[PDB]
């Protein structure tokens, strides 16, 4: 139950993570995570119901979605946990993350196709099935559409925001959640998707296994924010149309509330997490 | 009021948009698009990258597709 910085994994931990992800893909389970995410991407709107994105529940929703995925991985290999990618530190294409023994590198220039690593189309092990762009191979263009990942100073500026979220609880909000998500401000989470490119820039972004490592670090930033602001908690706290309040349950599970997901330590710890 | 309709050939492909709240097509295949509260737009193939107009979202989709047919959503 410890989520580790990807940069610190041993060779054996990398091998077991990759094998567990490839078995979820082979068995057909992986694609249904991709499909669930795209359905919420396409349905979450700023003036209507919104649960997984562009709303206060963006953070607990992805925390539970990542727990679902991690539990599926642990059904294949109980030793595996989700690692996280600190893109403020590992910010270039030579990060070991992008090595052939882990996620493979950037896509070639002609068609964005990833040519190395366990998820390259040539291996036969990573068909892209849930798609909108008709091509069936993993694609990336690292640093192609935006030229820098967030820096630590940018991340720190977001972590210093004391309010969790604010009315109107959407892509227009001020506050921590929307600055972490990235629709306002210097832009953390959305910019990372744009930086990776390929499927990560689309509503079928879990097609790239880096999706999970990106969201595990977003999830860690939520935990860091909590340590910086013990006097701040999830809002809204009751009676808000179209938005998941603190004690309301979330689709698609229907049986878990943001309140049940605020304390990550019920489920996992991090290799390191500053105390307040 | 919704944006105006448009119809043009962009990088060899026909892109169309029309009020419906708004629909976009690439070579006659509908492209899911969404409007943000601040008036910007995204599409399902560029869904973390706001652009100012639906025509800009259709153009961003053609750029993304690199010639590939769009699949219906
Ligand atoms: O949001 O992926
Ligand atoms: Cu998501
Ligand atoms: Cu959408
Ligand atoms: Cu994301
Ligand atoms: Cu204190």
């Amino acid at each position: 139950t410890v989520r580790k910085n990807q940069a610190t994994l041993t060779a054996d931990e990398k091998r077991r993570f990759v094998a567990a992800v490839l078995e979820l893909k082979r068995s057909g389970r992986y694609d249904e995570f991709v499909r669930t995410h795209n359905e919420f991407i396409m349905s979450d709107t700023d003036s209507g119901e919104r649960t997984g994105h562009r709303s206060p529940s963006f953070l607990p929703w992805h925390r539970r979605f990542l727990l679902d995925f991690e539990q599926a991985l642990q059904s294949v290999d109980s030793s595996v946990t989700l690692p996280y990618w600190d893109w403020s530190a590992d910010r270039t294409v030579r990060a070991s993350l992008w090595a052939p023994d882990f996620l493979g590198g950037t896509g070639r220039s002609t068609d964005g196709r990833v040519m190395d690593g366990p998820f390259a189309a040539s291996t036969g092990n990573w068909p892209i099935n849930v798609r909108v762009d008709s091509r069936t191979y993993l694609r990336r263009s690292l640093g192609g559409s935006v030229a820098e990942l967030p820096t630590r100073a940018e991340v720190e500026s977001v972590l210093a925001i004391s309010a969790y979220d604010l009315p109107p609880y959407n892509s227009a909000s001020e506050g921590f959640r929307n600055h972490l998500e990235g629709w306002r401000g210097v832009n953390l989470h959305n910019r990372v998707h744009v930086w990776v490119g390929g499927q990560m820039a689309t509503g079928v972004s879990p097609n790239d296994p880096v999706f999970w490592l990106h969201h595990a670090y977003v999830d860690k930033l939520w935990a860091e924010w909590q340590r910086r602001h013990p006097d701040s908690a999830y809002v809204p706290t009751g009676g808000t149309p179209d938005v998941v309040d603190l004690n309301e349950t979330m689709k698609p599970w229907n049986t878990v509330r943001p309140a049940d997901l605020l304390d990550h330590t019920a489920y996992y710890t991090f290799d390191a997490l500053e105390h307040h | 009021a919704a944006p105006e309709s448009f119809d043009e050939v962009y990088k060899g492909r026909r892109i169309q948009g029309r009020p419906a709240g708004y629909e976009v097509f690439v070579d006659g295949v509908q492209l899911h698009v969404m409007r943000n509260a601040d008036g910007s737009w995204i599409s399902v193939v560029s869904h973390y990258d706001p652009v100012p107009t639906p025509r800009a979202a259709a153009r961003a989709a053609v750029d993304e597709l690199q010639g590939a047919p769009l699949l219906p959503f």
